[PDB]
């Protein structure tokens, strides 16, 4: 996996 | 909202699994005609991939059509190729089917195949 | 063949046409009832994230079905947010939703999405 | 984009 896009 | 978080993998994993449903034959609802082969896809897969697959069933007539006849001078492994990338994002390009390839991604409307296919023939020039 | 070359953007740009076309209501083939709501997609996409739907699509009676009910204890906006994170990758995660996304998660048998709920709630303990 | 996978 999860991530800031 | 724009404080969303993504998981990376995700378009991935479905792409994976729409290939996984069609080599099943699973909520398949088209076959595409190339001569004397036959081809069992998912209509919502084509359209995402081709401009002329996403004319076709976006039509109020050819939408409810279960079978579609391409032109006779596309090439069936051409064809074949260019559904497994659909399903996949790899393209089986070689020497000996590359011609097939272009000529058959310029009639589906898939123009960064087109550009690839350009490419390798330059550089063997 | 292992000489395949990837387009790497594909399946990203695949899922966000699969998008638009629920936005614009194309071949969507199944209405989902939550209560009071009613949410239109497509079964494919629905197998292809969820262990449930893929379960109930692959019954040879349910596969047929153009409407499924949810049970009455789902949350319709935990419901919502997981169907924009099955066609965008993107989760709307905030304090006020997590554990009716959490929940409705569990339900419908998303992994990494339960797993993510679970990390966000323990750092706030 | 075109990769070696
Ligand atoms: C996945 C691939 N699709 C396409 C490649 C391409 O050359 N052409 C000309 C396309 C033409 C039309 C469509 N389909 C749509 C277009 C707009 N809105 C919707 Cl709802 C759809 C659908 N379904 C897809 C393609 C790609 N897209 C963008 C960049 C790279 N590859
Ligand atoms: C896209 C997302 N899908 C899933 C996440 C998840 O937690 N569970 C338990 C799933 C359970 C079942 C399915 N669906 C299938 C499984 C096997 N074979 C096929 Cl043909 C299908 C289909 N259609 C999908 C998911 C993901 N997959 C892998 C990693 C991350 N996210
Ligand atoms: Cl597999
Ligand atoms: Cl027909
Ligand atoms: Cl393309
Ligand atoms: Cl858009
Ligand atoms: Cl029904
Ligand atoms: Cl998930």
């Amino acid at each position: 996996a999860w991530v800031i896009p | 909202a724009d404080s969303c978080i993504q998981f990376t993998r995700h378009a991935s994993d479905v792409l994976l699994n729409l290939n996984r449903l069609r080599s099943r034959d699973i909520l398949t609802d088209v076959v595409i005609v190339v001569s004397r082969e036959q081809f069992r896809a998912h209509k919502t897969v084509l359209m995402a991939c081709s401009g002329l697959f996403y004319s076709i069933f976006t039509d109020q007539l050819k939408c409810n059509l279960s079978v579609i006849n391409l032109d006779p001078e596309i090439n069936p492994e051409g064809f074949c190729i260019l559904l497994d990338f659909m399903y996949t994002s790899r393209l089986n390009l070689r020497e000996g089917n590359i011609m097939a390839v272009m000529a058959t991604a310029m009639y589906l409307q898939m123009e960064h195949v087109v550009d690839t296919c350009r490419k390798f023939i330059k550089a063997s020039e």
